[PDB]
């Protein structure tokens, strides 16, 4: 239980951004156990969707 | 920041007291006038752009050389930044009033905005009588008492600046 | 004022000076710095361009500042990770993330951390990921945790990570109870990991500091804020907001 | 405060207050003369409350003042009930704010450190809360001894 | 130094600019 | 993302040999049309607003997406979409000063398929206005230049189809 | 930072010199007194909530001022803010037994702490004699050689609090 | 390539290229012939060109062809002539692109390790360098040997 | 030294030592006579060494003395031998400290910078590096040059 | 274990293992035996040790035994002993690892919320371990006692 | 910062007025010299490195203490940081050059430049020589018309230390 990759998309709600922030909305990232629920529950709160989440170790 | 309860529950808490018959006078007196606070803060709300408007058009008609070249009004970028300014007075006044406690305007506003001013080369007499339109404007459109009210908190600032 | 009569005056003005100018370049050259006139003036038939606002927590206050006053281009480059990227721009963002986060180039040393800078390039962590890690690394526990006591630790911190100051006494209150707590990791974690972090940089933004023209700037940390937006900010030991505030 | 916290979140995302927070605002100061009431009657009954409470707390507790207990002894047992004495003074306290700020600020934040650092036994504390939340909800009325019980409540929580 | 000739000539005759302009729209 | 120089200099070197005539004559290709990539530019980057102001009012404003239940149909959602079509005509901006399709694959066809997807965004929609920005742009370029934003608009277009 | 082995080191790096007899004696001083530190080290690490719980005692206990209000640790959160400074400190104090030298004391506790104790109102001179208590409490846990080495960096806090 | 840094800097502030960067990109079209020119000048100068930077290190560094040196031998003059030919590849190619990126990418990045592998001192990189930009830039007229100067002391500096 | 390093792994987390940490610290200061030992017999033998290994150096690096070498010459042979000077009493420090921190400090944060802009080749400092290891673990017993073949080996690849 | 320290250590480091580390892994293996023998002591001895120590746990807290404890009952009872016998075998893994990571990775990370939600004291916890400690020391040898002593101190202080 | 093109246009927008003779002059010196100038840059760029090492042998052969333990550029840390700081001094007094103003050197060098170096414990006159031996060294190498413009800058650095 060591590793989770998970593919993401966060949207934008509170405004609308100039820049790029494509990258910032979805992406896939490798998340330490520890970090995990604490991701998972930002991700939750900025209104984001958890694609998916799998094992890697 | 304070306002008018907290003010009297931190005065009680120093002192390691129960509110006694003055600290329940001082809070009657604060949920008195609650209701004229926010109808003078809804006001101002809705007239903000109002206020500023004529508060400047007033300010720089009195003071000409802060829009003539080498004053520091004298572009349409540091203009907008001190109608900004202004727009932030006015904002912290409101809060002020609506707080009841001049708290908000001594954190937020009134620290560090001498020296901000003096770095940046903004005149300091100037501003001072900005936030004196903006309470001659504001008078009018918020009534008597409110008026006394919000130019409370206007000497606040201006004496702080100035 | 009419907006129509300035911008007939405006046209008035393009054509007597392009009529002295006698030559097709600088007649367009000209044309062209009075049709940028004409075009703002025709662009704000809407209202001016909307204020940046800076958001904030209820502890420090939240700021404006006019779209006008950002674009003088004074504005910071950001430097960003694509994944896409050949090398040497690659390196590029890899050398603005370590002199954002140790104040300057430490290659200037040969210190690096490899392994870390790979990771960053090839995309198995983000710029973000690549931060915590590069300020939780001994290098920089060696530089900037050693030397100072926790409140001086705390600061520059700030500098740092948020690209900023700090603007309250709850901010060092609580930022000083996260690293009295749980030390440098935790620190760290806590600036790279909060709202704000996510709000301005990102996954993929090297942080950069966000002084006079980038954001709207606060007036009540001025001077202490541009004493830290300096490079002899480290040669300074007592700590600077926590008695500011307490001030 | 209930107008600190409006005026806070207003000036968060730099805005005058919305409707909403006008509305709380107003609803708030409609409810003053309640809670001035509730108040009046907790600072005049302190003493009989924190008689009765500290009464239920070492009878339903007895080995806090047991020998080897943490409230053993005059002097300890003194201490006790001033603890309760400053509880029960910032309950009032959150009373006229209209929110448990005050409570927070003044005896929350810390206060699992502090009582680790006396060999206070949490549990005790929150009878003791709970306790005295009864005692004081006793004396008022139905519809004032909810909301005085809600501000208990929270600070029975907040020690567990 | 082709910009600054083109400046030259525009300072030279800038009241008549002006001064044009202003008659455009004005009186 | 590489430029038509950048991907001759690839090319060259993983056949590890010299500019022949070849690649000489691809880089004046190159050059001598530089000045025209300018010119369009100069014009896109003056009138962007007016043309992205174009494609929006001759593609989506009077369809159902602008309606309630369309995907148009917000403050945020309308901005967005303008904010889209922005990136749209400043990427093929600089695909065409780049004369090369990669930064359209590597910076905006990265992931925003999918992303589409999981917003709910129409895919036909979206090209349909892609096509009318290209059609503005062209206007305002004239022909010439307008061929070769031509290329980079339908890359976008299919890429997203 | 810096301790004994690190500061011969360092003496002997400046002046550019191998390491002579002096060297050797003083690098030899605290290799024989390493056992002893490393047990006091050990002792301190297993009782630090009771050496801080007994030391803040006396000292509350001497001086109820300090927690009743108006008192500088009057609330849970001062309160607890003093507890985190006195364990702050013991913490230190072994650190700097254990090194054998005072830097880590200078660079990592005492640079900029007094100006900060003068910003913040603490009294300094009530943390110094917390610290005295502290160092009391800790020299009966710890025993005779192992109370004298430790009371050295309590002392040497202490001072430079001052 | 000039463009593509332009490109680079207008995508990291978000916005279309700025008249100074639009400028760049003009003068850098404009001089595209003369650049062509000179990379297919340094072309037809190919054996001349790498044999007097060769033998003028050989003069200027005896320790690379002496008894001990890590080049000494007569194997070591094939690597020798393949790689002074690597590098005037790299040159041409920053020529023709405006910028040293293409060196930077296919014969900097990386190269300080790789001359480490191979036990290669750098200062006989610098010296090559020199050599081959000495030949160079003699040949070349002064304008655009001036134009080719700066591509080879980048190699110079960046080998060392 | 060891105990630093445990002290600011243990200071940078908030925390005391660990058990395992003061063991460390245990095993470390047991094991101080030898390293007291090892650092005198080196430094008693430092004028021996030096010259040993420069004359080792040299005759497997005769460039660096030949003509158009770096070394060549009276004044920059001897600059040759007060840099393994250096390095003899870099190994020394950090033998009684029980780890490469003072070599890490003193001699090995930013020592290619400095040889690069003294143009001094680096595989000629791993050679002479090497030759002073072979130098000085010759003096000693199995035990004693294994551990001093570290101190050299970290030496060396901090140089290369 | 302390092999783990050292190899993660050097992976943050991106290099082999520094001397420390390497002493790290002779004193680790060297001292193997000695630590095995304890490991075996205490295992073998498990069965007295723990039902001992709970003798004296229950002889130093009579509130514990009393009603209205957690210790008072039967099964209630056989439950801390079986928590002893758990943390017994944490204390021998620790032992075998040379560190506590074995230790911290069960029963000592999370402890305290753990304890909460079993509404368990944790000066119990700490008095416990004592008594664990003392009761292991006295027929463990004292030189082995030392690093058993030494280890229950860091997990009575991971409790406190 | 500035260049010498702002500085013109501020100081002739602050009173309100077109360019008159002065600015155009001003204007024609300045732009007279860019050609050479950024000849100057370009060749300074390609070459920094080199620069670097002639001006710190020559600092270094003058004073030698500096190198020699006790020395403030005794370390390969010391002496990697002394090169550096001499090529910050390269690239500013270039960034300055190419500019025409000395107001990026206020803003980014001089501005924490003495607190730093008190606070290193740098030796301020070996600084002012090493950018004395850089002078030197650029003038030899970019020609004698750049290495007065250079040397303008260079001195400009020099006083502002000392
Ligand atoms: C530079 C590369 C790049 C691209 C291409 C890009 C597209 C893009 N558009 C978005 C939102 C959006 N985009 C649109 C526009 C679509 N819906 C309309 O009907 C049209 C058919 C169509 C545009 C022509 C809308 C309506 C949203 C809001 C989505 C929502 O809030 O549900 C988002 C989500 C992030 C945000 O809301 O800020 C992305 C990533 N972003 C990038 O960084
Ligand atoms: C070059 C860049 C630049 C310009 C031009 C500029 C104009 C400008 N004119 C102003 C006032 C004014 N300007 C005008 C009208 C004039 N305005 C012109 O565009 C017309 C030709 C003409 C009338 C047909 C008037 C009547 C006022 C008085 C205040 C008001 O309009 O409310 C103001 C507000 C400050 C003040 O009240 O004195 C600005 C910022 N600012 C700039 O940074
Ligand atoms: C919430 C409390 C608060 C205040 C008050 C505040 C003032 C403030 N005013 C600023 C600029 C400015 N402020 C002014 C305003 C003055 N100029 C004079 O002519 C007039 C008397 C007056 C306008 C009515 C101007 C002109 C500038 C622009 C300065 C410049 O760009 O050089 C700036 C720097 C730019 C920025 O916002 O990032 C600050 C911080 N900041 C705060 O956080
Ligand atoms: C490791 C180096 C270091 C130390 C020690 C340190 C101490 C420190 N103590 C603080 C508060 C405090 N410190 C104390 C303790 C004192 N008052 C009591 O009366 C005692 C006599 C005495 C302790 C024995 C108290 C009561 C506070 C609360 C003050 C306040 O919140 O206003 C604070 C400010 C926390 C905040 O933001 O509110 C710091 C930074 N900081 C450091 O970086
Ligand atoms: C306004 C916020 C605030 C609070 C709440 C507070 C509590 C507080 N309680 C204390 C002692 C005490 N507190 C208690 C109370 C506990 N004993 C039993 O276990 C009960 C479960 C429980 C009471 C219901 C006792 C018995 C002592 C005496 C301990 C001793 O002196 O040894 C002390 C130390 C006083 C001293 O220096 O002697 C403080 C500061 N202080 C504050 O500034
Ligand atoms: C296009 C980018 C590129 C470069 C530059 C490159 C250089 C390179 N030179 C190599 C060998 C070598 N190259 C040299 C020549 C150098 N060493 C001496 O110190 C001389 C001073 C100097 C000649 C001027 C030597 C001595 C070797 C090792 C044995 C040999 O001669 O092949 C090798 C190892 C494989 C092989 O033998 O071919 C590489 C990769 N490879 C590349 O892909
Ligand atoms: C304690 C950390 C430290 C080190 C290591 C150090 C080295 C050092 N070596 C130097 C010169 C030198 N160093 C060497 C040695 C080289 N000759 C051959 O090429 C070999 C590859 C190599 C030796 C094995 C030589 C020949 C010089 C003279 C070169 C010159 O004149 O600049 C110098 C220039 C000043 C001087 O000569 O005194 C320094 C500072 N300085 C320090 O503060
Ligand atoms: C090795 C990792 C591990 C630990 C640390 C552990 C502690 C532990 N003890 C438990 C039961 C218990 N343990 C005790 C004993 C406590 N009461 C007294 O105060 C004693 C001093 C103290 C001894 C620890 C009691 C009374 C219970 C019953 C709690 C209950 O089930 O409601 C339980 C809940 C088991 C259940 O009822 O299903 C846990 C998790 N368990 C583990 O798997
Ligand atoms: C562009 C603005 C800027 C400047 C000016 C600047 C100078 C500067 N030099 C520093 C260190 C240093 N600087 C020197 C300078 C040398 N000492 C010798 O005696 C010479 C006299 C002298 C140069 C010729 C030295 C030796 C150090 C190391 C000091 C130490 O670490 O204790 C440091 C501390 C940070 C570090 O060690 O990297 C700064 C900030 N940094 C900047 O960002």
């Amino acid at each position: 239980t060591r590793l989770f990759k998970v593919t993401a998309l966060i949207p934008s709600y509170k405004k609308v951004r100039g820049g790029r922030e494509l990258q910032n909305t979805y992406f896939t990232k490798l998340v330490e156990y520890d970090r995990w629920f604490a991701e998972q529950q930002r991700i939750q709160k900025q209104g984001g969707k958890i694609l998916s989440v799998k094992m890697v170790a | 920041m304070q306002d008018a309860i907290t003010s009297v529950i931190n005065t009680y808490d120093v002192q390691g007291k129960y509110f006694d018959t003055s600290a329940f006078d001082k809070l009657k007196a604060y949920y008195a006038t609650g209701e004229l606070r926010v109808r003078a803060a809804g006001t101002i709300s809705a007239n903000a752009a109002t206020i500023i408007k004529e508060a400047s058009a007033k300010l720089f008609s009195n003071q000409p050389d802060l829009v003539r070249p080498g004053g520091n009004a004298y572009t349409t970028r540091r203009y907008a930044a001190c109608v900004r300014d202004m727009d932030y007075f006015l904002r912290y006044a409101t809060y002020a009033m609506l707080a009841g406690d001049t708290s908000i305007l001594d954190e937020r506003v009134l620290n560090g905005l001498k020296e901000t001013y003096n770095s940046l080369g903004v005149p300091i007499s100037s501003t001072v009588q900005g936030i004196q339109a903006m309470k001659e404007v504001t008078g009018s459109l918020v009534g008597s008492g409110a008026a006394k009210e919000m130019g409370v908190y206007f000497d606040y600032l201006s004496s702080g600046l100035s | 004022c009419s907006i129509d009569a300035t911008i007939v005056a405006v046209q008035e003005m393009r054509r007597a000076a392009t009529g002295y100018l006698k030559s097709n370049d600088d007649k367009e050259l000209v044309g062209s710095y009075f049709d940028v006139i004409i075009r703002s003036l025709n662009a704000d038939k809407s209202d001016t361009p909307a204020d940046v606002v800076r958001p904030s927590s209820p502890d420090r206050a939240g700021l404006v500042l006019p779209a006008i006053y950002a674009l003088a281009g004074q504005s910071r480059p950001a430097f960003k990770m694509s994944r896409t990227l050949t090398s040497a721009e690659k390196e590029r963002v890899v050398r603005a993330a370590y002199r954002q986060v140790f104040e300057r180039d430490i290659l200037a040393y040969g210190q690096s951390i490899s392994y870390l800078d790979s990771k960053v390039k090839n995309g198995e962590i983000s710029v973000k990921e690549f931060i915590r890690l590069l300020g939780k690394s001994e290098l920089y526990r060696k530089q900037f945790f050693e030397p100072f006591i926790n409140s001086r630790v705390l600061e520059l911190a700030f500098k740092h990570f948020l690209g900023r100051a700090p603007e309250s006494r709850t901010e060092v209150q609580n930022y000083y109870s996260i690293v009295a707590a749980q030390g440098l990791g935790g620190l760290v974690d806590a600036l790279v990991d909060g709202e704000e972090y996510g709000r301005i940089f990102g996954e993929d933004t090297v942080p950069f500091i966000r002084d006079l023209g980038q954001e709207a700037q606060p007036s009540w940390n001025w001077g202490a804020a541009y004493s830290l937006y300096n490079y002899a900010a480290p040669r300074r030991k007592v700590p600077q907001f926590i008695t500011l505030y307490a001030d | 405060s209930v107008v600190t916290k409006a005026i806070v979140s207003a000036d968060a995302e730099a805005r005058y207050l919305s409707p909403g927070e006008l509305d709380r605002i107003r609803g708030f100061v409609s409810s003053g003369e309640r809670r001035l009431r509730v108040a009046q009657t907790l600072t005049e009954s302190r003493e009989r409350i924190i008689k009765q409470a500290g009464d239920q707390l070492f009878q339903k507790r007895p080995d806090l003042v047991s020998p080897g207990g943490n409230a053993y002894g005059a002097e300890r047992t003194a201490s006790c009930l001033r603890d309760l004495d400053y509880y029960l003074r910032l309950v009032t306290f959150g009373i006229v704010a209209g929110d448990v700020t005050p409570i927070e600020e003044i005896g929350v934040i810390g206060v699992k450190e502090m009582y680790r650092n006396l060999e206070v036994p949490l549990p005790g504390m929150v009878e003791a809360v709970k306790a005295m939340k009864s005692v004081a909800t006793g004396l008022l009325s139905g519809d004032d001894s909810a909301e005085v019980g809600y501000y208990f409540d929270y600070l029975a929580g907040a020690l567990a | 130094q082709r910009r600054l000739a083109i400046v030259q000539i525009l300072t030279t005759n800038a009241e008549a600019i002006v001064s044009r302009a202003a008659g455009r729209i004005f009186t | 993302m590489q430029d038509v120089i950048g991907k001759v200099i690839a090319e060259y070197d993983t056949k590890g040999k010299y500019l022949d005539a070849a690649a000489l004559d691809l880089l004046r290709s190159y050059f001598d049309s530089g000045d025209l990539r300018l010119k369009a530019a100069q014009a896109i980057t003056a009138n962007a607003e007016v043309i992205v102001r174009a494609a929006s009012a001759k593609a989506l404003h009077y369809t159902p997406v602008t309606k309630p239940g369309g995907n148009m149909y917000y403050a945020r959602r309308y901005a967005s979409c303008i904010r889209d079509l922005d990136y749209f005509l400043r990427y093929a901006t600089y695909a065409m000063l780049a004369d090369n399709t990669t930064l359209l694959d590597e910076y905006v066809l990265k992931g925003l398929t999918e992303t589409y997807r999981a917003l709910g965004v129409p895919l036909d929609i979206s090209v349909r206005a892609i096509n009318a920005l290209k059609e503005v742009v062209a206007g305002q370029v004239g022909p010439k230049a307008g061929q070769e934003m031509a290329k980079y608009f339908d890359h976008l277009a299919k890429g997203l189809g």
